[PDB]
């Protein structure tokens, strides 16, 4: 519901400030921090492993969520972890930087519905599922 | 044809987080 | 010539640590610093004005030259002063970090020999008539 | 192209920017 929307808000609101923008520029704590750090853990060994998540992503306002779709269910195409989920976060988060980056900030309010309403709709019945919120601040809590 | 890369190098190093976690 | 070679890597060395990668994976102390700080100043302060330097430059292996002569001909079509020399160095550390961002590692090597030859032959010349590097120092720093 | 000739641009007035202000 809500919760994830608080979620989303604030993991976008913390990539954006890695990079130096502000989230009112363009609009629970131990699921935030958690969520974070494991964010931040995740673009590291993508940088490090292969490439930048979105540099190489030719992305215009046309193809903005024509490419966030087909990215999405390809990764939760053949099932839903909590490592996936990381992923989830960390490529969307990828994304409004780069559209900041690309001067298509109108396209961050976008991204944040597109990923709650994913979130809501295709994620959240996997979280209750699996113990919902809990099971990862108890795994990603350090 | 590059998000299709980008979403495999996601699936990869998020079931790799995933299994690492896990023990 | 070689002071000028030396620059270049030191620059480049420097933005692509600062992006996580190593120079070494891929290929006066005072003129460095100075350099460094006014090249991480003009990045910050054009990516509050406008935006990423190289993210809407759409770079290929084939298309990275002549994008780059294109940029510094036209940087310095009107003159040459301090201020858009720490543009140009800017732009080619913006560029090697693009490269890299794209799995195009093989064109930083590449940029570096693009820099330093315009830095010997189109930039040095401004440099000796306006108090060389000295100058820079003692303006920056 | 299109995009270099707007960054060529940019980068000359930050520059000549960052030359007015430290030459006061
Ligand atoms: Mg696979
Ligand atoms: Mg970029």
């Amino acid at each position: 519901s809500q919760s994830n929307r608080e979620l989303v808000v604030d993991f976008l609101s913390y990539k954006l400030s890695q990079k130096g923008y502000s989230w009112s520029q363009f609009s629970m704590a131990a699921v935030k921090q958690a969520l974070r750090e494991a964010g931040d853990e995740f673009e590291l060994r993508y940088r490090r492993a292969f490439s930048d998540l979105t540099s190489q992503l030719h992305i215009t306002p046309g193809t903005a969520y024509q490419s966030f779709e087909q990215v999405v269910n390809e990764l939760f195409r053949d099932g839903v972890n909590w490592g996936r989920i990381v992923a989830f976060f960390s490529f969307g988060g990828a994304l409004c930087v780069e559209s900041v980056d690309k001067e298509m900030q109108v396209l961050v309010s976008r991204i944040a519905a597109w990923m709650a309403t994913y979130l809501n709709d295709h994620l959240e019945p996997w979280i209750q599922e699996n113990g919902g919120w809990d099971t990862f601040v108890e795994l990603y809590g350090n | 044809s590059a998000a299709q890369l980008l979403a495999l190098r996601l699936k990869l190093l998020g079931d790799e987080l995933h299994q690492r976690t896990m023990w």
